[PDB]
């Protein structure tokens, strides 16, 4: 039939309705591949048919419409729109030109605003990208989630654009007219469709120059008249066009402040040129000069050692006219500047006919004059209304929320940011939608190609502004938070999520703070991902923390009194993960405390100096809660911490304890190497926990008390009998095969190093008796092993690595100190 | 399964070559009659270079046959179609494949 | 048994107990230090109890003997204990306050005092933050007790919730009673189901839960909702939910009237249909616009799957399915490819109707994010067919 | 590093450039004063051809500052878990607090003038629903510290400013009649939120700042980080400035219904939580005056510290001396009965000896005139 039978045939309209919903709910969000597919049952032809067809029900040209912006527009306009709010200036002759006004002769205050929307912008947005639609192609032979993400669907924009145009000024002068038969049975079916594609081409930046003058006469042409006509504002139309109109207005209104930032951006550099110029000048005068008087100099001298941002904030500090003269620069100077300002706040309207003659008058009028008309029953539209009336009425306050995201770069690294922000797109993309192995892998390239990029690294204040962080950040929160007991899926996405923010900490103090002020919502999704082998979120909290006396002194007693209650929760109960893969039940989970134990490490030591605030906290809270010390240390019906390690040392031997031994990834866990390294990583806790000297020659009595319960907790006989503990040694045997310890699972020198840190720090070493018999005991045997080992076929190995890493970092140095 | 019926006469004398790119248009129907692809839907004529194995091998087959001019019908069996997997969406599993091909120019 | 718990359970049924004097006449009368009473649980019409074999308990009535069941509010807990009482005509005294007094409960019989069992360790590591409740001669500090006002609706939902429960449980008994027993030539031979009752307690449940009407003002609608989302998780948590599952599944088991006829005979039969649908209703109410009731069917989606085929009650599962699956992003993670073509060979057999394509535009999308998986799936096995 | 410190006239361009940009933002772009909240308040309370219409007036049609608070109204009612951070509501609640003050002798005329004129900014906003939108985001805040509470409440002080008995009333009777907790639920969870002197925020700010750490990138010497120490005192205080207002001219109705909620199924004693607020007040001040105590004079820092925890002190003994004057004799005896005397025995103590460990030094008599002030 026809489909215009629709009208009549009521039921048909409503399924076919809701199947154009349906077709635009499975491409909805990204899906370009269905897209794609329903290219095939919904075609170019059709889509731009329906567009003009004027009989058909409101219903339909509606669903038509939007599924045309949903398969083609919608994607795109998504992209553009979270990159619009940013803006990235690069140093070109272009943004040099900009300016606020359009040149003439009328005074800067007076001077008529420009068009919007009609001018030069430089700020950088990544080109839309598209794909042909064919259903003849190849197959491609790649697998799911290894396929290359595919584009949106291609349509004639130009055309579009053109037709869009068009059919608006045709619904204009129909409305003018007022006839009785409005297309699609209303006005609203009518109208919202065309300016929804409007709105979506401009944000798109399809429209041109002229284009958008069209629009803006079709508005209201007496306004926009540069050097009869009905505008839409006074064809008193309902609700929801009022709404598309206000979509439109804020377009326009955001085009405006994309302005003033780019002026500001052009007069900023003119002004540095300037400024740096006079700068140079004056400091060779300087050097010429100082000869006559060397006192003054000083003073003079103070601005070219100054910081170079407290050089600039001097060299501003001229407004108020009773600091000018301080300032050094000459009045032509200060002058620009005044005049760029002023012209600013006009632009803005803060300086001081009833015909609007101004894109701000005329939106205040409008949004007043309805609301007078009429009490509005749409909160969107009441929301988007008063919104405007707002940024009419406060310009100044709308840049200075803006100035934050601005970023000026240099023509040369104008290709490396658009990569960047493609990728930034793609990641801002993947939040929306759930994750799948395809997002996931995208979201690895992603990271991958921000990493390799310089400006990531040159440019971690712009990353900032950007908020990649915080989108890295959901991304990897919301994917652990679905199903989080059952298991965490996606690690590799996570080990991602780190290299990415573990790294990004690393790359500034800055960075570093930033991710430290989200280090509560790090910590509470951090509690799962301990089995998840690999970078975490708590090695994003580490990676803040680390090596920042400030960030330290700033950590929270509240995130502390967290980690211990996970800690905790470890010591006392077993990891479900490890029982289901059939390890021998024990009470506790090793590997989690001394993930926990490895993190407080970070927090309480710092660049070689214990912090005794957090420290004084951590012991306290581990006192109270004494099921973090393990199963050992318990006190009573508890073993001791050597009876502990020799036990791990009994199931590190005897299979079927260390694990169910019945592994391709060759990481299984083995108890007794887990059960020792907990330990170990507890007593260097507790050690770098320990006062610093000189707060006990002080006679702190806080430091005292410290240093006496960390020796009431471990006595010095256990630390001596486990650095006396033997090690396996390599050896050839059996025709000379050589026979090497596997470390994972047995005793290291790391655990004896975590042991001399303790000794050393709490215990100390001052009395040659003691000296000399751990010296017998059990240094000198381990220093003749790694000499013995020291030998081609041995050397090399890693026992022998480490054991000479044991050497340097904990004896020698003791032995060097206890020299004496 | 490469069919070719010839709807409408060419030249006759000129035929695809290997580096050569065919301009077409089409119109696909699946064996049952259904529409799933158009050239002409979208106003702009479709270019290939033959032995790089951008189209089906239907298409590498038929348009080679084909000459300059030429309107034809090509029926293509799943196997030299997209097959067993199909086309998600589009095209079925297992079905041959309809074609309508009109032979522009070779560049 | 009886514990102090804190949490969900404050705003939830089962802690909430009405006070009853043992006399009928002027019961409504302020409560007064020493007023033997009685203590009863709403939800399970259950008496607070002190008995020798299990001490403290919740008994029936039917051992409800007054001795074990007398206490008392005293704001002492000091052996006075001198004179016995006078029973006054009228309201009395006003003495104890809501909020503000703090009161010893004791039972008068014994003497004992109302205290917690002071938890072993351990408890913590079983993270439990009940505490059991025991009568003890010496007890704590910490025993008294401050009593506080129920609202109207809770007190009336609490009502409803232990009526319901009892009637559904009897109707599952007729039903479970003549499952596996063919009427025969003859009668059910069983007692009679309260068919009646059932279904004017599943109407004035539907009309209970009704949502309020888009014409009302935006408070008035707020505050139904509010009260709807209430009742609603107090139904849930006392369990009326997983009943009428029950009572779902054992009629289910009939195909038709007829086949149950064949067990109950033709008068139950010409309601079976009716309280199917009602059944059905009742359960979208309940779960209409309640996440959390809606994220429970995540373990048993197949549950209501397997039934949309079913001709009798097509239009309630539907409308169960679609209000489970824009409440709940769970059960769109989990939806599978045989779930998807159930819902597609609905529209095949049962015809053109919008309300399967607004459950599968819900599939896709909730809340603002798409499931790939779901949107690849119908759009894979609806829409290269063309039928 | 200093010394390296390069000249302005090394750097590239575009650094320069956004360096520029900041100091110009904070120096030139921060530092001016236009003020448009009154042009707008009275933009949206003229109403228009409602002079024509002449039915309209009658049919008592919102005028767009009245459907602004409707909105924002709407906005609180909805229900929700959690109150989402609206950067309008804030904006919009401030233009409207900042329209109602709108600001050595002055004549008796001249005040009587200013009465009026901020009565009548507090009409514009009360007579349009103003009191009922502050009472519904308080409820919805649900107890959670932010922006957009502490917006509310300085509209709610803005409105309230000189004891209107009008909004006062407004107030009263919205909340009888609702019969809502979650007003007072919200308001007691923000006062146990509250904060007071940290003797470990301070120490670890001391040995912060006595790093001297510089930024990395370019210098910033002694770079100042956020105040741990009182950091929501001007949240505090606006929180008992409006419990105050609440009851300023001797407001028994309010001052009784703060007390106890006849109607309401539960009742919280706001005296009783401020009690409560005051005496840990009392113990963080007397820990910190037992820190300084060897010390022989208090630096800077300190001088600070004290100054705002004194003024916090100062806004809490006012609200507490307003919930009685009248007097209310019920609020009399619940603070007679309360823990009261115990915060009183504690100030007195730290007034004694700070007062003779002040005299001492001359740099200390601003922080002895605030401590006597507040005595």
């Amino acid at each position: 039939m026809d489909i215009l039978e629709l009208s009549e045939r009521l039921d048909l309209q409503r399924f076919h309705s809701h199947t154009l919903r349906l077709y635009r709910a499975v491409c909805a969000l990204g899906n370009n591949r269905v897209a794609h597919a329903l290219c095939s049952h919904v075609d170019q032809a059709q889509l731009l048919h329906a567009l003009e067809d004027a009989h058909l029900p409101g219903p339909l040209r509606a669903g038509y419409y939007d599924l045309l912006i949903s398969i083609h527009l919608e994607s795109a306009c998504r992209s553009r729109r979270s990159m619009l709010s940013e803006y990235i200036v690069p140093l070109t002759p272009e943004t040099r030109a900009i300016t606020l006004f359009p040149p003439g002769r009328k005074g800067g205050n007076a001077r008529r605003h420009g068009l919007p929307g009609v001018g030069v912008t430089t700020s950088l947005r990544p080109p839309h990208h598209f794909s042909p639609p064919c259903f003849v192609a190849a197959l491609p032979a790649a697998g799911v989630a290894e396929a290359p993400a595919r584009l949106s669907p291609a349509i004639p924009l130009e055309a579009l654009r053109d037709k869009a145009l068009r059919m608006l000024g045709e619904a204009v002068r129909d409305g003018g007219q007022h006839a009785r038969d409005p297309v699609g049975g209303s006005v609203e079916f009518q109208f919202v469709p065309v300016l929804k594609l409007v709105s979506t081409l401009l944000v798109m930046g399809i429209f041109g120059d002229e284009d958008v003058k069209q629009i803006l006469k079709m508005i209201e042409p007496e306004v926009f008249t540069e050097e009869l006509e009905e505008g839409l504002l006074q064809m008193k139309l309902p609700e929801s066009v009022k709404l598309q109109m206000c979509n439109l207005l804020e377009y326009f209104c955001d085009q405006e402040l994309q302005h003033r930032v780019e002026s500001l951006a052009a007069f900023a550099e003119r002004y540095v040129d300037k400024l740096q110029a006079n700068q140079r000048s004056r400091y060779a005068l300087l050097m010429r000069a100082f000869t006559m008087s060397a006192a003054e100099t000083a003073r003079r001298t103070r601005e070219f050692r100054s910081p170079p941002q407290e050089q600039i904030n001097m060299l501003l500090h001229f407004k108020d006219e009773a600091d000018e003269e301080d300032c050094p620069l000459p009045e032509d100077i200060r002058q620009d500047l005044q005049d760029f300002h002023q012209d600013l706040l006009a632009h803005c309207g803060i300086q001081l006919e009833k015909k609007p003659q101004s894109l701000q008058e005329l939106v205040s009028h409008m949004v007043v004059r309805w609301a007078q008309e009429d009490y509005v029953q749409s909160p969107e539209l009441v929301r988007a209304m008063f919104s405007l009336l707002h940024r009419q009425y406060d310009g100044l306050g709308e840049l200075l929320r803006a100035l934050p995201r601005a970023y000026t770069i240099s023509p040369s690294s104008v290709e490396d940011t658009m990569s960047l922000l493609e990728c930034l797109g793609q990641i801002r993309s993947l939040l929306i939608v759930q994750m799948g192995p395809q997002e996931e892998n995208l979201m690895i390239q992603s990271i991958g190609n921000i990493m390799n990029n310089k400006v990531f690294y040159q440019h971690p204040n712009l990353m900032r502004a950007l908020g990649m962080h915080e989108t890295v950040m959901e991304v990897m929160v919301n994917v652990l938070g679905g199903g989080e007991t059952k298991e965490i899926r996606f690690p590799k996405m996570v080990t991602s999520c780190c290299r990415f923010l573990c790294y990004f900490c690393r790359i500034s103090r800055q960075n570093q703070r930033s991710m430290f002020d989200h280090l509560s919502y790090l910590l509470e999704n951090s509690g799962i991902g301990l089995g998840m082998q690999g970078s975490t979120p708590l090695d994003v909290a580490a990676a803040s923390v680390i090596d920042n006396n400030e960030l330290a002194l700033a950590l929270q007693e509240q995130d502390l009194e967290k980690v211990v209650s996970y800690l905790a929760g470890c010591g006392l109960q077993s990891c479900p993960m490890l029982l289901a893969k059939g390890y021998p039940d024990i009470g506790w989970n090793p590997c989690g405390g001394e993930r926990y134990l490895d993190f407080l490490r970070f927090a309480v030591f710092v660049n070689g100096e214990s912090v005794e605030e957090n420290a004084n906290v951590v012991v306290r809270l581990l006192i109270r809660k004494p099921e973090c010390f393990g199963p050992a240390l318990r006190g009573e019906g508890g073993s001791g911490l050597l009876a502990a390690i020799e036990e791990a040392i009994r199931i590190s031997e005897d299979p079927a304890r260390d694990g169910p031994g019945v592994p391709p990834e060759e990481n299984r866990v083995h108890l007794g190497h887990a059960i020792m390294s907990f330990y170990a990583a507890l007593i260097d806790l507790l050690g770098r926990c320990a006062p610093e000297m000189h707060l006990i020659q002080a006679g702190k009595g806080e430091a005292l008390r410290i240093r006496a319960i960390l020796r009431s907790l471990v006595p010095l006989d256990d630390l001596v009998g486990i650095i006396s503990l033997p090690l396996q040694i390599p050896t050839l045997g059996k025709d000379g095969a050589l026979v090497q310890p596997k470390m994972s699972a047995s005793f290291v020198p790391d655990h004896k190093a975590s042991m001399v840190l303790f000794l050393d720090r709490v215990y100390g070493i001052e009395n040659q008796d003691f000296l000399l018999h751990v010296l017998d005991v059990g240094f000198l045997p381990d220093m003749r092993a790694a000499a013995s080992l020291d030998t081609a076929t041995f050397s090399t190995t890693e026992m022998a690595l480490a054991l000479n890493r044991y050497l340097c970092l904990a004896v020698l140095p003791l032995i060097t100190k206890c020299a004496p | 399964g490469v069919q070719v019926e010839t709807i409408s006469p060419g030249d006759g004398r000129t035929f695809p070559k290997r580096g050569q790119t065919c301009v077409v248009h089409y119109t696909g129907m699946l064996e049952d009659g259904k529409k799933f692809d158009s050239s002409r839907d979208r106003n702009k004529p479709f270019k290939f270079m033959l032995g790089k194995q951008e189209v089906i091998r239907g298409w590498e087959e038929g348009v080679a046959q084909m000459s300059v001019g030429q309107r034809a019908k090509l029926t293509i069996s799943p196997d030299y179609a997209y097959g067993a997997t199909g086309h998600p969406g589009i095209i079925p599993p297992h079905a041959t494949l309809v074609f309508d091909v009109e032979l522009l120019k070779l560049e | 048994l009886v514990y102090y718990e804190g949490g969900a359970v404050c705003t939830h049924a089962r802690s909430l107990w009405r006070l009853e004097p043992l006399r009928i006449s002027w019961s409504g009368s302020h409560l007064r230090w020493g007023q033997p009473l009685r203590i009863r649980h709403v939800t399970t019409g259950r008496y607070l109890a002190l008995t020798e074999d299990q001490g403290l308990v919740v008994v029936d009535a039917c051992k409800a003997h007054t001795k074990a069941t007398s206490f008392c509010f005293r704001v002492s807990k000091e052996k006075l204990d001198t004179a016995p009482k006078r029973d006054v005509e009228g309201m009395g005294p006003p003495e104890i306050k809501y909020g503000e007094s703090l009161c010893f409960v004791q039972h008068v019989a014994s003497g004992l005092w109302l205290t917690y069992a002071a938890p072993d360790p351990k408890a913590l590591r079983l993270g439990v933050l009940k505490k059991k409740a025991i009568l003890h001669q010496e007890g704590h500090m910490d025993d008294a007790l401050f009593l506080t006002r129920c609202q109207q609706e809770e007190s009336q939902a609490a009502r409803m919730i232990h009526s319901t429960a009892g009637l559904y449980n009897q109707f599952i008994k007729g039903l479970d009673s003549f499952s596996g027993k063919p009427r025969g030539s003859g009668p059910p031979a069983g007692p009679a189901l309260p068919i009646e009752a059932v279904i004017l307690s599943l109407q004035d449940l539907i009309g209970y839960f009704e949502p309020p009407s888009e014409e009302l003002q935006h408070e008035e609608k707020q505050s139904k909702l509010r009260s709807l989302r209430n009742r609603q998780s107090l139904f849930q948590e006392e369990g009326m939910l997983s009943l009428v599952l029950n009572c779902i599944d054992r009629l289910n088991v009939y195909t038709t009237a007829a086949h149950f006829a064949e067990y109950a005979g033709e008068e139950a039969a010409e309601s079976w249909k009716e309280i199917v649908n009602l059944l059905y209703e009742l359960l979208a109410s309940l779960i209409r616009g309640n996440r959390a009731n809606c994220a429970l069917f995540s373990t048993n989606l197949d549950w209501v799957v397997s039934k949309l085929d079913r001709l009798e009650a097509s239009s309630g599962i539907l409308e169960v399915l679609y209000c489970v699956l824009i409440e709940s992003p769970e059960v769109l993670n989990i939806i599978q490819e045989n779930h998807i073509k159930s819902i597609i060979s609905l529209l095949d057999k049962h015809g053109r109707n919008h309300k399967v394509l607004d459950v599968l535009c819900s599939l896709c999308v909730c809340n603002g994010v798409a499931v790939r998986s779901n949107q690849d799936l119908i759009t894979e096995n609806l829409l290269p067919g063309r039928e | 590093a200093c010394f390296r410190m390069t000249p302005l006239y090394n750097l590239p361009t575009h650094r320069a450039c956004n360096m520029f940009l900041e100091s110009y933002k904070a120096a030139w772009i921060l530092t001016e004063d236009h003020s448009f909240e009154d042009r707008m308040i009275d933009d949206l309370s003229k109403a228009g051809e409602q002079e024509e219409e002449e039915e309209e007036v009658e049919e008592k049609k919102p005028d767009p500052l009245h459907q602004l608070v409707l909105h924002f109204s709407r906005t609180a009612l909805t229900e929700k878990s959690k109150l989402d951070e609206d950067y309008l509501y804030m904006a919009y609640a401030d233009i409207m607090a900042k329209s109602c003050h709108l600001e050595v002798e002055v004549s008796f005329e001249e005040k009587e003038m200013e009465k009026q004129r901020l009565l009548y900014q507090q009409s514009r906003l009360h007579t349009r629903g103003a009191a009922e939108m502050v009472l519904q985001m308080i409820s919805a805040c649900k107890g959670e510290t932010g922006a957009m509470v502490s917006s509310t409440l300085k509209l709610g002080i803005s409105i309230l400013n000189g004891g209107n008995a009008e909004v006062q009333q407004k107030m009263l009777d919205y909340l009888k009649d609702k019969k809502e907790v979650g007003f007072f639920q919200s308001i007691q969870a923000l006062m146990q939120t509250c904060s007071v002197l940290d003797l470990n925020a301070f120490e670890r700010q001391n040995k912060a700042e006595g790093l001297g750490m510089v930024n990395e990138d370019g210098t910033v010497i002694n770079r100042q980080n956020g105040e741990k120490v009182m950091a929501d005192d001007e949240f505090t205080q606006d929180l008992f400035r409006f419990l105050q207002l609440l009851c300023e001219g001797h407001n028994n109705d309010f001052q009784n219904y703060l007390r106890t909620q006849t109607g309401n199924t539960t009742t919280i004693n706001i005296i009783i939580c401020t009690v409560d607020y005051l005496l840990r007040l009392q113990e963080s001040i007397s820990d910190f005056y037992w820190y300084y105590s060897g010390k022989d004079v208090i630096e800077e820092q300190g001088k600070r510290n004290f100054s705002k925890a004194m003024s916090v002190a100062k806004q809490v003994f006012n609200s507490l001396t307003e919930y009685i004057q009248g007097p209310c004799t019920g609020n009399q005896q619940s603070l007679a009965h309360s823990r009261l005397w115990d915060a009183v025995v504690g100030f007195l103590h730290v007034f004694a000896h700070m007062m003779m460990k002040l005299a001492q030094d001359s740099s200390q008599i601003e922080l002895l005139k605030e401590l006597l002030d507040l005595q």
